[PDB]
């Protein structure tokens, strides 16, 4: 019966096309996910190029100011290194000093 | 720069200074004391005779009528003896003096 | 009616189920399409703020490390300035106690030894 | 600080295992002055080791003028004194290289400023 294998082929040809909706469905949402893959990636890399570009445009004023810094500050911890022990010496000098003219004092009225 | 030989007059000035912290020093004018470029505020130990006796010092700043300075912690005496604050003229007269501290 | 006006029908069916799936494919590729645009806007939205967040974030913190190297390159500096006064003065001072004492330790032994 | 009240020995005194190759007869007049200075790896150096300058005929090493501590990084090596860190008058002065132990491990020829 032609009639029977006709009927047929309709049922199968609707459940065909069905199954080729979906399966056309799941390639596309593939076909996405991997072109937003792919911007995602290639755009973080050009943002990398650009981030560096923009480290060094300040780079040389950076190093300067930091380099004149630690010079100025070294020479600093000596200034205080020297202060600290020539002000303690004096103090003790002063002492010293005034206990020798004391003493002189005694000697030449004794 | 001492010698051998109340127009100041110094306020905030605390009875004991935390010992290794910077100390700042406050003051105003009297009498219509005008300042010159080469008077200095001297920390002396009390009982000093000289100028010269200073433990150390600084240029005073030149111009609210209040005035500071700021003594670096390696400026300070590290024992603990009396000391003061004074104001020394550029001809050595002394024009002020605080009351007496320690650093304890 | 007939066997063969059955068959005549079934064919015409088969036909109409193949456009009409034809037709489900342009609307599904239509759909897609849309929907793809709607990605790749909604990521230049996220992206725009990923890319200037981090770098002004960059430009911020090399702005504050500048202003604070300059900082504290000019407080270091007015202060060698009074350091450098305090040295001439101190460095000069001890040098004249060093020969004071001397003198002075000079006449106490002529003293002593009388 | 550095330096003591302790009379030197003369022979607790080693006057050229530290060498002063820079000094100058005449130090010029103005300005910085460099110090640079050779060791001869007869000790080994430490770091609160420092560097006066003395008036020539000092007693005791509390006598410096001014001081540096030395810098470790072994043999040439330098500081600089800046202009305030040096006498104004006409005397003979000269470095001394001192240790942790206030040992003189070395003397420069004398000069002036």
């Amino acid at each position: 019966s032609l009639v029977a294998e006709l009927q047929e082929k309709l049922q199968e040809e609707k459940a065909k096309f069905l199954e080729q909706l979906e399966e056309q469905e799941k390639r596309k949402n593939e076909e996405m996910q991997n072109v937003r893959t792919s911007l995602i990636a290639e755009q973080q890399t050009n943002f990398n190029t650009v981030l560096t570009r923009e480290k060094m445009r300040k780079e040389n004023i950076i190093n300067d100011l930091s380099d004149k810094l630690k010079s100025t500050m070294q020479q600093q911890e000596r200034d205080k290194d020297l202060i600290e022990s020539l002000s303690e010496d004096r103090a003790r000098l002063l002492e010293e000093k005034k206990k020798l003219e004391e003493e002189v004092s005694k000697l030449r009225s004794s | 720069p001492g010698s051998t030989s109340s127009q100041v007059i110094f306020n905030s000035v605390e009875k004991f200074y935390i010992p290794g912290g910077d100390v700042t020093c406050h003051y105003t004018f009297t009498q219509h004391f005008i300042p010159r470029r080469k008077d200095w505020i001297g920390i002396f130990r009390v009982g000093w005779k000289t100028t010269r006796e200073y433990y150390t010092f600084m240029w005073v700043t030149l111009p609210a009528k209040q005035q500071e300075v700021q003594f670096k912690a390696y400026y300070l005496p590290k024992d603990d003896e009396y000391y003061q604050f004074c104001y020394v003229d550029e001809d050595g007269v002394v024009r002020g003096a605080s009351i007496p501290f320690q650093f304890r």
